[PDB]
DNA sequence: TTTTTTTTTTTTTTTTTTTTTTTT
DNA sequence: AAAAAAAAAAAAAAAAAAAAAAAAAAA
């Protein structure tokens, strides 16, 4: 089969080549005889025949004649599919320019010539005329001229001067350019010229030119003379029943142009004069323009029905274009849907189907095995035999449905855990049973919403479906390595309150000979489902060289315990199923059987917990009546406490005491207060109040309350959803999302009145709003995500490099929010990690961190481990194996071939629909300070002097716990490595204020500091000091404006103090509003304060992070390492020139005057560091401070904003999609390779080519890394048809049009399109072998 | 009658070898040409396949021997 | 309702509506990932290739599994050829180079 | 008085899955 | 009786990307 797909402009020629026969008429089918009309849209010889093997004149209409063409007629007697084929060619009686050429945004014309669009529009309406190689006699070659300039340049010259209008002066305009001279004039041009802008627009240019030069392509194909027909049946004219005529809109748009076409030849022919002609002309140009593409240049053209028609364009792009809803995905045959049920009898790897939907699936197999066994004669008989629904039909349909899954796939499938492959079990009705556990995959609830079931043909799908998509295979998700059949909602209640003690129940404390005595009790009756008891229980462990040793005991548990241990497998400790056994407890316990015993023994368990959940369920009729919402016997004595604080603030409100925002805030915090303490009464009277006896007063235990059941066990249900029937519901939020001052005091066992309820259903709709709209924004980021990742396919073992990210517990401020464990897990190191006793090393180079390795780390409590990221994999159109880590879903190395990019999409996209002072310290440690500057303070204290400050707690173990961020300017309680104890505020400092702390010490000097010039006259009145306050620049005079305040310190000798360490004096000029205290002649110590200068979502922010757009404040940081200064200020915004010590000086930065600094004019600051302070931008994070950095604040940011909510995500993913958003790469030095300065080219290219390059001796080009945002990150991509798809159709089609690009079909996208194998999947091999047979 | 094919994909690494050796091998024993090793007991080439491949009496090297051998 | 030989469309070659029209269901967009995430590469060449899209490929396999023998002949999809006409009926030139 | 940068302004894309009196 | 295209339509938010026009700010 073909190997690429190449892309290129089509020449008149060319069109000619496709087609079959010119069109010359607007008919289509006489009304008397529906043939096609001669010269038509829907010919007969040019388009081919009608019927199959049969001429339109009926001479010929035999097989024989195959091949012949009807001489009455000129018919090729040949097959009707042969009508999807042949092409048409109209030839224009004027060429039309292409309006995809000419109106993209992009305009080629428009910057082919260098001339403005709107003076290029202007020529294709006859609106002027335009100089064509005109000489120089007077004008110039591209000069534009109107009627009466036109005029008197005729009058002036008759001969040499040449001007036209419309398609026919652009196409000569066309023509006559020289592509290779003016492609070396341009880059003589661009050589010499300096503007930035000019240079852009130069080198953009000198692009356009010379990828034409590259291709085949000339510039006068752009302006379109032969326009092709699409075949007759991809537009069809259908008779529907009754004689009415169904037809598309190509038809409307291709009869218009014929018929302007024909009224244009008319018109030339009859020698009409020029008005008449010149309009014709533009209105065929309109006609060619709506029948490409409609829309775009004026408004679009209706039919009858008053809607604008879909053209070519229409087609090919949009949601309801090819691309996107018949070669991506297409309805597909042997599938059905229906509603589901619940079923739990089945297996987890068994589905039911019903008898009918099964019947009509699998037809084809059954006329197959009747057809094998004999039953049918023919296939007719066959067909008649199932239709007619004989008993023999169905030993067949059985022997069938054995062994041949079936995929079960629900409508939203985010993740790849949406597609399940079960084995059927034929059911009568009509709903498709489906496992219950397996509903947490898909989020599958039986409210009635509807799955589809597909069914594989072939054997190597079927095989798929067996080995890699079956339900029992799916036992752990791909996006974190927890299992994925956790009991949901029924089946652990059942086991929660089988697996429980009553103090005090039927036949307790007795002695049993093993689980079998405990079941038989119970069924009998005579000991009650939990009861303390003695029981003889033996438990295997594999302690041993893989050998199973047993040890036999007589524990003490319950007797459902004792009916539980028959279930768990012999691995298992019996610790496990000798507690509560919640929801947290059972899935754990799954978690171990799988890590302990492998698949199938935790498939059985998991099938076996099920059974017994639901059956002891069953067993304990769990109810929920009026009475099991015990409403706190002293909440209303807390709503009285509560309202008379609040009418004890209202009567201070009254006095003018407190004002309005402060007493809002009290009642606010009072009815928080109420509500907290009557949701603590309720849970005290709820879920210990039960009490009984047992040979003596009373004992208390915890309750049997149902509600507390099904709250406690985590089965549907939760401490928040409770105590909005007992307790009071809390405060209810305004539309705005402001905070009512009144609560809503009744709970729902109570009944709310009219207000309190209206009051909450804000709540509601807003909630419902945010799902409805949630949902939209989640599929339109998964599919970005996994558009920017359709490339990613693991084709390497390793990589061997030795780069990679420094992964590190993260700690918000506080504890730590997660530990190294869960972030280390399952990934491929890049350093040999070693103890804190560095005398030898810990871990080998390219270990695998599995579980054993982890633990080894914390017992030697390792804080940071140099790990391999995909973002540093070394490999090219992939990533090596051991740079991505654990499978994720499988529990060893990830395995060559597997699609990481899509699952890693997935995992990322899925939980979219899950979204929307001073210093305490806690544990007792000792200080550590990193990037830290501090000098002793003037009262003995310490003083940092730095910016980037960290403080740790270092424990006794030498491993950080809490980590702090200290701003500018901070007063340390204590020292580094000062032991301290909890609750002690180490280090506190004022919110507001900016401080000016000084160095050296010494009296106060005026220096450069002039009343009304540079400072104002100003007394705090409240303590008689005055203060020297600086005025801004917009208010102080101009004279003093060049002068900048500032304070150089000097002893009483009048010496000038020289900075501690340096020998620089020590001046502090002070910017302006700084309000200087101390007066002149005044003794100040190092340190001494100047002047105290004053000072977003869920899923929107997970948007913005992967489309790296810049924030609303783009904090700028330092740009080069070197010294501060000020240069010629300007109106608009200041000029900052950061000069280092030893390098390059000129670099300067315009900053606007309103923006806050940072920096005292004389901060020497390395590169990266904040000039400005907000949120950063991540393009300025990539380009300053590397690629690390930006990987880094990306990685930080997701997770954030998830783990908020609850939900985790392993952060290979997030690694993944930041490699793809990271991929292009801009030149800086061309070198010796033979890349354009400025121009854009894709890392792997430049990559490979600097290796190879250096393989010579010849010197690499250098490249600077670029960030582009997710959906950009993949319109720009090497090849076209993947691009083509989810993005902007014209554009891409255009560009790759222009530049003549080809596409050889590597992704997992464009083979998807085109129909072959994937590249990915089981196809890998297949590819492989595809490679290593060519060029061989 | 199978249940997974985890001791499958400890034979053949990479759990896609396993689906093309399993592959080739049923089509082997579905088209009239081939018998079968491991005695089948009611179930399909493919799990017979599987089977076979589970077991240790089949993978991709001895499938091409045997066919190199013909 | 399920469906396994109901009447083809005629401008694509592909299944018909759902239910009255006894069309299948929608391999969408999303259910294409749902497969390239597993190491699914032969069912989804069906999925997309001979299940709905090439026009005799569907039946060969109609004849090959009423003959008994599971196995494919995947060719073109022809909403492929589709495009690649439509493609062509405007001023660009596109083609399948071996 | 010309030229480059930066800013502004207009325009172009995207926005979930399935289920009728009048000329030839 | 077979065919056939004008209109005066007018309308939407929200958000962001990109190209074109306009305004500083010089030397
Ligand atoms: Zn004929
Ligand atoms: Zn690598």
């Amino acid at each position: 089969e073909f190997d690429a797909i190449k892309i290129a402009l089509a020449s008149p020629d060319m069109i000619r080549s496709w087609s079959f026969g010119e069109v010359k008429k607007p008919e289509t089918i006489n009304y008397r005889t529906f043939k096609p009309e001669r010269d038509g849209l829907f010919c007969a010889r040019i388009f081919g025949p009608v019927k199959d093997y049969e001429c339109l004149c009926g001479k010929y209409k035999r097989l024989k004649h195959r091949g012949v063409i009807c001489e009455k007629c000129g018919v090729e007697v040949t097959q009707t599919k042969v009508r999807r084929e042949r092409m048409g060619h109209i030839e224009l009686a004027s060429p039309t320019a292409h309006i995809w050429f000419l109106k993209s945004l992009p305009s080629r014309i428009g910057l082919l010539l260098d001339m403005p669009l709107r003076d290029i529009e202007r020529v294709l309406y006859f609106e002027s005329y335009v100089v064509i190689e005109g000489g120089m006699t007077n004008l110039e070659r591209q000069q534009i001229l109107t009627e009466e300039q036109y005029l008197d340049a005729l009058e002036e010259f008759g001969d040499e001067f040449d001007a036209k209008m419309g398609a026919e002066a652009i196409q000569a305009l066309l023509k006559s350019m020289d592509l290779e001279q003016e492609c070396e004039q341009l880059r003589e041009e661009l050589n010499e010229t300096n503007s930035e802008t000019k240079r852009k627009k130069l080198t953009k240019r000198i692009k356009l030119l010379e990828a034409f030069v590259q291709s085949g392509n000339k510039p006068e194909w752009m302006i379109l003379t032969v326009l092709p027909v699409l075949p007759p049946d991809l537009r069809p004219l259908v008779p529907l029943d009754g004689g009415r005529f169904a037809t598309s809109d190509l038809n409307d748009l291709y009869r218009r142009v014929i018929n302007r076409n024909n009224r244009l030849k008319r018109l030339l022919d009859l020698a009409a004069p020029d008005i008449i002609v010149r309009n014709e002309k533009r209105m065929l140009q309109e006609a060619v323009d709506a029948l490409l593409d409609n829309g775009r240049r004026g408004r679009a053209i209706t039919g009858s029905n008053k809607r604008p028609l879909k053209s070519l364009a229409d087609m090919i792009k949009g949601k309801q274009g090819r691309f996107r809803q018949n070669l991506l995905g297409k309805r597909v045959d042997y599938s059905g849907r229906s509603v589901i049920t619940v079923g739990p009898y089945l297996r987890l790897h068994q589905c039911g189907l019903p008898k009918k939907m099964a019947l009509e699936l699998f037809k084809p197999f059954i006329y197959g095995k009747l057809e094998l066994r004999g039953l049918a004669t023919t296939i007719k008989a066959a067909k008649k035999m199932v239709e007619r629904e004989e008993a023999v039909v169905w030993d067949i349909l059985d022997e069938v449905i054995r062994e041949h899954p079936v995929l079960l796939n629900r409508a939203p499938t985010l993740h790849r855990l949406g597609i399940q492959a079960f084995e059927p079990v034929l059911i009568e009705g009509k709903a498709i049973q489906l496992h219950p556990l397996v509903c947490a995959a898909y989020n599958a609830d039986f409210d009635g919403d509807q799955m589809a079931v597909h069914v594989p043909l072939t054997l190597e799908a079927q095989l798929e479906a067996r080995a890699l998509m079956m339900s029992t295979n799916n036992i752990l998700s791909p996006a974190n390595g927890e299992p994925i059949i956790v009991p949901s909602q029924d089946v652990v209640l059942g086991l929660y309150y089988m697996t429980r003690d009553c103090v005090n129940a039927k036949g307790e404390g007795m002695v049993l000979t093993g689980p079998k005595e405990a079941e038989r009790l119970y069924r009998s009756g005579l000991a009650s489902l939990h009861a303390r008891v003695k029981v003889r229980i033996t438990e295997y462990e594999k302690d041993a060289n893989g050998e199973l040793v047993a040890k036999t005991s007589l524990k003490d548990t319950t007797v459902g315990r004792a009916i539980l241990w028959m279930i768990v497998p012999k691995g298992l400790p019996y610790s496990i199923v000798n507690q509560a056994l919640g929801k947290k407890a059972i899935s754990k316990m799954l978690n171990t059987c799988y890590r302990i015993l492998g698949l199938k023994p935790t498939v059985i368990f998991a099938d076996q917990i099920m059974y017994t959940g639901f059956a002891y369920a069953a067993r304990s009729g769990a109810s929920v009546g009026i009475d099991d919402m015990v409403i706190p016997e002293k909440k209303h004595e807390i709503i009285s406490e509560a309202e008379a604080e609040v009418a004890e603030i209202q009567e201070q409100f009254q006095s003018g005491l407190v004002t309005a925002g402060e007493r809002y805030n009290k009642v606010i915090d009072i009815w928080a207060a109420a509500n907290d303490r009557v949701s603590k009464a309720m849970m005290d009277n709820l879920q210990t109040e039960t009490v009984i006896n047992r040979d003596g007063q009373e004992e208390k235990q915890v309750s049997f309350n149902s509600i507390y059941m099904m709250a406690d066990s985590g089965a549907r249900g939760s401490a928040a959803q409770i105590r909005q029937l007992a307790g009071m519901r809390g405060l209810m939020a305004k539309p705005d999302g402001s905070i009512i001052e009144t609560p809503i005091t009744a709970n729902f066992r109570e009944g709310l009145n009219v207000l309190q309820y209206f009051i909450s259903t804000h709540g509601a709709r807003k909630g419902l709003a945010d799902t409805a709209l949630k949902t939209a924004n989640s599929g339109y980021l998964t599919r970005r995500l996994v558009d920017v990742a359709q490339d990613l396919v693991v084709t390497e073992d390793d990589c061997g490099t030795h780069e990679g990210i420094m992964m590190t517990p993260v700690i918000e401020g506080g504890d730590v929010k997660e530990p190294l464990r869960d972030r280390v897990l399952g990934r491929v190191t890049a350093e040999d990690v070693l103890k804190p006793g560095t005398a030898d090393i810990l871990v080998p180079r390219n270990t695998l961190l599995h579980e054993q390795w982890c633990d080894l780390l914390e017992e030697n409590s390792v804080d940071a481990v140099k790990v391999r990221s995909v973002v540093s994999c070394d490999t090219d159109f992939g990533v090596c194996a051991h740079c991505y880590g654990r499978d994720l879903a499988r529990g060893h190395i990830i395995n060559k071939g597997e699609a990481i990019g899509v699952i890693a999409a997935q995992s990322i996209g899925e939980p979219g629909t899950q979204l929307t002072s001073s210093i305490q310290v806690k544990n007792k440690g000792s200080i550590k300070l990193s990037n830290v500057k501090s000098v002793v303070n003037s009262s003995g204290k310490l003083v940092i002097t730095s910016r980037n400050t960290e403080l740790k707690l270092i424990d006794e173990f030498g491993r950080t716990k809490e980590s702090y961020k200290v701003p500018y300017g901070a007063v340390l309680a204590k020292g580094d490595g000062e032991q301290v104890a909890g609750g002690e505020t180490v280090a506190n400092w004022d919110p507001h204020t900016m401080p000016v702390i000084t160095e050296v010490s010494g009296f106060v000097r005026f220096t450069d500091m002039i009343d009304g010039q540079t400072i104002t006259r100003q007394t705090d009145e409240l303590t008689g000091l005055s203060s020297l306050v600086v005025l801004d620049s917009a208010e102080r005079t101009a004279g003093g404006k060049d002068l900048r305040p500032a304070l150089k310190i000097v002893d009483a000798q009048g010496n000038d103090v020289l900075i501690p360490g340096t020998d620089m004096p020590a001046q502090y000029f002070l910017p302006g509003k700084a309000i200087v205290q101390l007066e002149d002649g005044v003794q100040i110590s190092s340190g001494d304060t100047l002047a105290r200068i004053p000072q977003t979502g869920g899923l929107p922010r997970v948007a913005d992070l992967f489309e790296a757009r810049r924030p609303k404040e783009p904090a700028i940081l330092a740009e080069i390492s070197g010294i501060v200064s000020f240069g010629k200020e300007t109106k608009g915004k200041r000029r900052l020139v950061i000069t280092p010590v030893d390098g390059s000086d000129p670099y300067e930065e315009m900053i606007p005057k309103w923006r806050q600094l940072n920096v005292f004019e004389g901060e020497r600051v390395e590169r990266g560091d904040v000039i400005s302070d907000g949120p950063e931008a991540p393009h300025d994070i990539l380009r300053l401070r590397g690629v690390h950095a930006v990987t880094r604040y990306i990685v930080n940011e997701v997770q954030d904003v998830y783990r908020l909510q609850g939900v985790k995500i392993n952060d290979k993913h997030i690694e993944v999609i930041v490699r793809q958003m990271l991929r292009k790469a801009t030149i800086v030095n061309a070198g010796s390779s033979d890349f354009l300065e400025g121009e854009q080219v894709e890392y792997s290219r430049v990559k490979i080519a600097n290796r190879e390059l250096e393989a010579n001796g010849k010197v690499g080009a250098t490249y600077s890394r670029d960030l582009l945002g997710i959906t950009k990150a993949s319109l720009a991509t090497e090849s076209f048809i993947s691009a083509a798809s989810f993005q902007e159709t014209t554009r891409v089609l255009t560009e790759a049009a222009v530049a003549g690009k080809r596409d050889e079909l590597r992704g997992l996208k464009e083979n998807v399109i085109v129909g072959r194998l994937i590249p990915a999947g089981t196809g890998y091999a297949y590819h492989q072998d595809r490679m290593r047979r060519r060029a061989a | 009658a199978r249940v997974t094919v985890q001791d499958a994909v400890e034979k053949i690494g990479n759990r896609f070898d396993l689906v093309l050796v399993a592959a080739r091998r049923a089509r082997q024993m579905q088209v009239g040409g081939k018998d079968p090793l491991v005695p089948e007991e009611n179930d399909k080439t493919t799990v017979i396949a599987l089977r076979e491949i589970e077991e240790g009496l089949i993978n991709n090297q001895i499938l091409d021997v045997r066919e190199r051998q013909e | 309702h399920a469906r396994s030989t109901g009447s083809y469309s005629l401008v694509t070659q592909q299944p018909l509506g759902g239910k009255a029209q006894f069309g299948g269901q929608r391999f969408g967009e999303m259910e294409v990932w749902a497969l390239e995430a597993y190491g699914a590469a032969y069912t989804l060449q069906e999925m997309l290739t001979v299940k709905s899209d090439d026009v005799n490929g569907r039946t060969k396999m109609y004849k090959n599994i009423v003959d008994g023998n599971h196995q494919m002949e995947p060719g073109m999809p022809e909403s492929f050829n589709v495009l690649l006409k439509e493609i062509r009926s405007l001023g660009i030139n596109i083609e399948l180079e071996d």
